[PDB]
């Protein structure tokens, strides 16, 4: 019942970077660690053992080997190359071949990926409601004209009106036994979908009854419309897609991105500069080069200054550093604003307690106890 | 692996024994459990609906999923690491949500059930009777129990009525049902909400699914509307060894009401939903939620206004806690009604130890 | 914020009250127990009145003699009632051409078409359309809409699908459509011409007409510049999207509270049963307003006047309610139903959901479902009557009749069926 | 052009319908099926006949219907060589081929 498929491919339809046949797209170091770095991320948060791989019909090996090379995960993956497809449409054709293979409800997740929201709760999400598909927005930037057809209604979140604009008509198209029913609807000029596709069992036998599948996007989805007269037999909630609104920054690469992603990263995010040791517990850290770090660790919101060495589980809540200090052997942390030259641990939970200049801790209480210069 | 930590609000003072906190939302757990128990977990958690009769069925119906989905192993027999397997699941239970008397007793059960069938079947031959049993209980000691019920219910109106009611309770929606439509009678139903979890808008809905004469209030507003109106209902979760009225919400404040003003209620039962354990008070175990029961303001559920009220942990020095399941006085209903249609509340457990 | 006039539309809405408004004029008619235009009066009042003024027309003397009956009429008062009288028939613009050339126009003046009574606090409305007054020299007038439960079903005279704004409130387009009671024209427009600067398009329908105005000093202007603006709604609204007048702003007040104006009978017999709840915040007949006024409040949702009378044994449903100077005999069976003033009971009465207006017999053996009957108008013995059956002035029915559902009965002393004299219509008779 | 009645029509929602369509095939000289036809074969519409005032669904825009009937007026109808009004309808081997009754030469249009 349980599975996911990952989509992975080549790109042609962006202005520049590809020529050669050698380098396709899977392996792009455009800031020394690669694209689907964080598609593995969020495969690992998810986790699961049983996912297949897909390809079309240029490069056989490259893309294994991509695979292979650096490398957690440890699992097994499998991949298989279907060869039908010509590039016109990305996996639809894939769909249609393999259906009775197919176990249960699925998770849908493209290459071209960079997140920063939370994980498995979409998953989740999906779960709850148990319908038949559910795909994301995301806002454009308020840094430096029409783009396309977005609606929303909620009281729940569902999908009214999903069919973009390339050939744009000029007036505002749409359908009014869609309106009848849903009488607050709300026309949005800022949403953009990005690539994020849940599905289920009950659409597999639909597509051998009748193929009408479009670019993934045109037609994946359009069939939700139930009103007038109907004539084509239910397969055993109404048919009906969703869409759940988000405020963090997880944008797609399609037409124009490229450049802003970059800008975007370096100025934040996770950050890798020394040797690491890393299903740990803290979200969000910042972590500095030349040091030496152990397993268990804690961070809670903090940032470190010019070399800072832990050793042997910490606990850290609230705590800023700065150059040259020395930790070893069970330290608790709260609320904490450092200075030069610190020794801190000896086993202690100390709360409202600043450490100034030149000190050694040593094991011993003392309440309202500012840790003054000399005695 | 899994970790606990991290509690919402004020602890107060008093009502501190109680398993209520903590993993409501998820972040990593044990590898090769199975997910769909998990989810019903996680809707039982977050449900405003159920109400004594539904739950225990669900559960039971995920069991007999469960088995059927039941996979047994290449080399070990079908009982090994299944039974820690179990336990396992049993915590979760209890993490998400506390395991009532029905749960109890489903747990007796299965217990019961492994007791007959131990280490010796094979695959498809076991299960497949074993689902089938389960099932025949489930026709038998619920449904038919139920339709007993309804028709006791049936004869229990002569000549007239005007009915002040309350309950989220199944069983009492459905009499009313019965009331309205295939008796015909000259019935009226005035409804009676409660704050923590909504079950008087859920009995409205249902009414007016009907087409029904349907006066409405709440908890306090009581004293106005006697002034003709004689029979009063209400809807138990379950009866101890005690004979007291381990039960939900608001009821005894109607029952006492009802007392007052000179005409009795009558509560309905059920013939499996009998404990062992003995309490008479609020403190020895109780159903507790998270103080976000009591925040919505004013007609609906879903509004939220920035105005008054809305912190919890930021509120210094303030004790924030509220109470489920209520112990009810044991004089006061006078009628009850279960399997052997009628009789008073004098029988405690004469179905305890029948077994 | 203070000096501010009343002007509202007073025997106008005439003959779409389908039988009645012809002999007495459309607000002298009595509503619920008690004349119409009281109601609005005290609205007013609440709202914020300095002088009162109403467009008569339909027969003046009458008119005439109510104000001299009237509580604003002596010095007392803040606001004396002085009426405009002007020359017979004339449409919503020549009624404001009069007006013009009558002179009396300030410039915050309030002008309200029609008659309405609600709840909804007034001042708080004032201050806003003040703020937004104070904004820009372009602010025109003002818009009440209140939300209604959903889905629309009793609304096909004005469904209005109202396209609007959350960041500044305005209007983009109205319509009204006969789509819920006859399929022809089901039909929804979206115009271009404000649709590349709002970008946050709200498209709404489910909202209730009030047809109150606070109006600038442009409004009347405009009328007298535009002669084509005969209405006030349809066209208007439209003008202003296109740019008659170029670059200018219309404000839409929205409550969650409800408000609804007087229109059609179903509509009316919601008011009542409205009023007779607790539906709008203080709305009371209790409290009594009109001098000779008696009522008094009673439990179940019960109105009783003094010299009220219901004698015992009479096993009912919920929410009855009875005018002066009645008797009412033993044995009925009644549900939600509604008995005017000085209106006789004899014996055996089935009555279902139903409204009755000024001394209106309920003879010996009949029933009343959904159906009206008015001033003078009398029921005798063995009339079967159901849902919808609309009766007029002076409509004696008298022995023998059964009447089917929807039909309408002709009021003044010609267009519809069933006449004034000796009973309605089963067996022919008339002139 | 003169000969182009002024069609007086704002964006009705659900079902596309026409009321100076009648006059359009008046002045031009053409039957009204004949438009229904080219409606079907420019959008998948499904509606029925109604004798002046059609009633055929889909919720299409003005200016596009406008756009399309310039095109039948242009591209569709007319004569490269002349610019002449009057064109009528005759059947000669099953699809159409119009032809003017100002001179008299043929013409195949079919797409």
């Amino acid at each position: 019942s349980i599975q996911a498929f990952v989509f992975c491919g080549k790109g042609s339809n962006l202005a520049p970077m590809q020529h050669s046949t050698r380098l396709p797209k899977a392996l792009l170091p455009i800031g020394n660690r690669p694209m689907i770095e964080y598609v593995l991320d969020w495969c690992d948060q998810a986790d699961f053992k049983e996912i297949s791989v897909v390809a079309p019909v240029d490069e056989i090996e490259l893309i294994e080997s991509g695979l292979t090379s650096f490398l957690n995960s440890n699992h097994s993956h499998h991949l298989q190359d279907p060869k039908k497809i010509n590039f016109i449409s990305t996996g639809e054709s894939l769909q249609k071949e393999l259906l009775p293979r197919i176990n249960g409800d699925f998770v849908i997740l493209p290459c071209d990926f960079v997140t920063d929201i939370p994980p498995q709760v979409l998953v989740d999400q999906f779960r709850n409601r148990d319908d038949n598909n559910l795909a994301m927005t995301i806002y454009y930037k308020n840094s430096l004209k029409q783009q396309q057809f977005f609606t929303v209604y909620s009281e729940i979140l569902l999908d009214v009106y999903s069919q973009r604009d390339v050939t744009k008509t000029k007036y505002l198209q749409i359908r009014s036994h869609l309106l009848w029913n849903y009488p607050n609807l709300t026309v949005s000029t800022k949403l953009l979908n990005s690539f994020i596709y849940f599905c289920s069992f009950e659409l597999c036998q639909l597509l051998k009854l009748g193929p009408q599948s479009m670019s993934r996007q045109a037609s994946f989805k359009d069939p939700f419309t139930g009103n007038q007269q109907q004539q084509n037999p239910p397969t055993t909630i109404f048919i009906l897609p969703n869409e759940t609104l988000f405020i963090r920054a997880n944008n797609l690469n399609a037409y124009m991105d490229a450049n802003r992603f970059v800008l975007k990263i370096k100025s934040q995010t996770m950050f890798t500069k020394n040797i690491q040791i890393q299903a740990a517990i803290g979200a969000d850290a910042i972590v500095d080069p030349k040091c030496q770090i152990s397993a268990h660790s804690n961070v809670k919101m903090s940032v470190l200054g010019t070399q800072a060495n832990i050793g042997s589980r910490c606990r850290v809540a609230g705590s800023l550093l700065f150059p040259g200090v020395h930790l070893g052997d069970e330290v608790i942390l709260e609320n904490c604003i450092i200075g030069p030259m610190a020794k801190i641990g000896s086993k202690c939970k100390l709360s409202n307690c600043y450490i100034e200049g030149h000190y050694v801790v040593e094991p011993k209480n003392n309440f309202k106890g500012e840790t003054l210069a000399n005695v | 692996p899994g970790i606990s930590s991290v509690i919402p609000t004020v602890l107060e003072q008093s009502f501190d024994n109680s398993s209520l906190i903590s993993v409501k939302e998820l972040l990593l757990n044990k590898d090769l459990i199975h997910p769909s128990i998990l989810l019903l977990t996680s809707h039982l958690a977050h449900y405003k609906i159920v109400g004594s009769i539904p739950r225990c069925i669900a559960m039971l119906e995920v069991f007999q999923i469960v088995i059927k989905d039941y996979q047994t192993p290449k080399g070990t027999t079908l009982s090994r690491n299944l039974t820690s397997y179990l336990s396992h699941q049993i915590d979760l239970l209890k993490k998400a949500r506390p395991l009532s008397v029905t749960m109890g007793n489903a747990i007796r059960w299965l217990k019961q059930e492994i007791s007959l069938i131990d280490p010796s079947t094979p695959d498809k031959a076991a299960k497949k009777d074993l689902c089938e049993k389960i099932g025949q209980f489930a026709k038998e000691k619920i449904e038919l129990a139920d339709q007993l019920i309804i028709d006791n219910a049936s004869t229990q109106i002569e000549e007239s009525t005007t009915i002040v009611t309350y309950g989220s309770s199944k069983v009492l929606t459905e009499l009313l049902l019965h009331n309205a439509i295939s008796l015909k009678k000259n019935i009226k139903v005035i409804v009676v909400d409660s704050r923590p979890l909504f079950e008087g808008r859920k009995m409205a809905e249902t009414l007016r699914n009907a087409g029904v004469n349907v006066m409405y209030a709440l908890i306090t507003s009581l004293d106005t509307i006697f002034n003709d109106v004689d029979y009063v209902f209400l809807g138990a979760h379950s009866i101890l060894s005690n004979g007291f009225l381990y039960s939900r919400a608001g009821t005894a404040m109607l029952a006492m009401s009802a007392k007052r003003r000179n005409i009795p209620v009558l509560v309905c039962c059920e013939s499996l939903k009998f404990s062992q354990r003995v309490q008479l008070d609020s403190v020895t175990f109780n159903e507790l939620a998270d103080p976000n029961d009591l925040v919505n303001i004013d007609y609906e559920n879903p509004v939220e206004r920035r105005g008054n009220k809305g912190a919890l942990l930021n509120q210094f020095i303030k004790e924030r806690k509220f109470e489920k399941k209520k112990l009810a006085m044991e004089n006061k209903p006078k009628g009850n009604k279960i399997g052997g249609k009628k009789g008073s509340e004098g029988e405690s457990k004469d179905a305890s130890n029948e077994e | 914020e203070d000096r501010l006039q009343a002007v509202v539309l007073t025997d106008s809405y005439e003959t779409r009250f389908m039988p009645l408004t012809a002999v007495k004029p459309r607000c002298l008619l009595p509503l619920a127990n008690v004349p119409l235009i009281e109601y609005t009066l005290e609205f007013l009042a609440k709202a914020g009145v300095h002088e009162v003024f109403l467009i008569c027309s339909s027969h003046a003397n009458q008119i005439n003699d109510y104000i001299e009956n009237s509580k604003w009429n002596l010095p007392w008062s803040p606001f004396k009632i002085t009426t405009i009288m002007s020359p017979e028939a004339r449409c919503t613009g020549d009624v404001m051409r009069d007006l013009d050339n009558r002179g009396i126009i300030t410039g915050d003046f309030i002008l309200v078409s029609g008659d309405v009574l609600t709840n909804i606090d007034f001042s708080k409305m004032l201050e806003f359309h003040k703020k937004m007054h104070l904004q820009d020299k372009d602010h025109i007038s003002t818009m009440c809409l209140s939300k209604a439960s959903t889905y629309p079903k009793t609304r096909t005279i004005e469904p209005a699908a109202f396209v609007l704004d959350k960041s500044t409130s305005r209007c983009i387009y109205y319509q009204d459509l006969p789509l819920p009671s006859s399929r022809e024209k089901t039909s929804i427009q979206i115009d271009p011409e404000l649709l590349d600067n709002v970008d946050e398009f709200v498209i709404r329908n489910d909202l209730i007409d009030c047809r109150i105005d606070i109006c600038t000093s442009h409004v009347p202007l405009i009328f007298q510049e535009n002669f084509d603006y005969q209405s006030l709604r349809t066209d208007f609204v439209k003008g202003v999207i296109s740019s008659d007048i170029l670059g200018k702003h219309i404000y839409a007040y929205l409550t969650d509270e409800y408000a609804v104006r007087v229109e059609s009978w179903q509509t009316y017999d919601t008011i009542s049963q409205d009023f007779l709840g607790r539906w709008c915040y203080p709305l009371v007949l209790d409290s009594n307003i009109q001098d000779d006024q008696t009522y008094s409040y009673e439990s179940r949702h019960i109105y009783k006047e003094k010299d009220v009378v219901l004698a015992q044994s009479c096993k009912i449903g919920k929410c009855t309610a009875i005018g002066s100077g009645t008797k009412i005999g033993e044995g009925t069976k009644i549900e939600n139903s509604v008995i005017g003033r000085n209106c006789q009971i004899g014996e055996n009465i089935r009555i279902k959901n139903s409204f009755i207006w000024d001394d209106c017999i309920i003879g010996n053996n009949s029933i009343i479902d959904h159906s009206l009957i008015a001033s003078n108008a009398t029921l005798g013995s063995n009339v079967r009557l159901n849902d919808g059956c609309i009766i007029g002035f002076n409509v004696k029915i008298d022995d023998n009749m059964d009447l089917d559902r929807n039909t309408k009965i002709s009021a003044s002393p010609q267009d519809l069926d069933d006449q004034t004299l000796a009973v309605s219509i089963v067996g022919d008779k008339g002139v | 052009k003169f000969r182009i009645p002024p069609p007086v029509c704002l964006r009705d929602g659900k079902k596309t319908i026409f009321s100076n369509i009648q006059d359009i095939a008046e002045k031009l000289h053409r039957s009204p099926e004949h438009l229904i036809q080219y409606l079907f074969a420019e959008l998948g519409t499904s509606g029925s006949v109604d004798g002046k005032r059609l009633v055929i669904k889909g919720k299409f825009q003005s200016k596009q219907m406008e756009n399309v009937l310039r095109r039948y007026i242009l591209e569709y109808v007319t004569c490269k060589t002349c610019k002449s009004i009057n064109t009528e309808l005759k059947r000669e081997n099953r699809l159409f081929f119009m032809v003017c009754k100002s001179c008299g030469s043929t013409r195949s249009v079919s797409s």
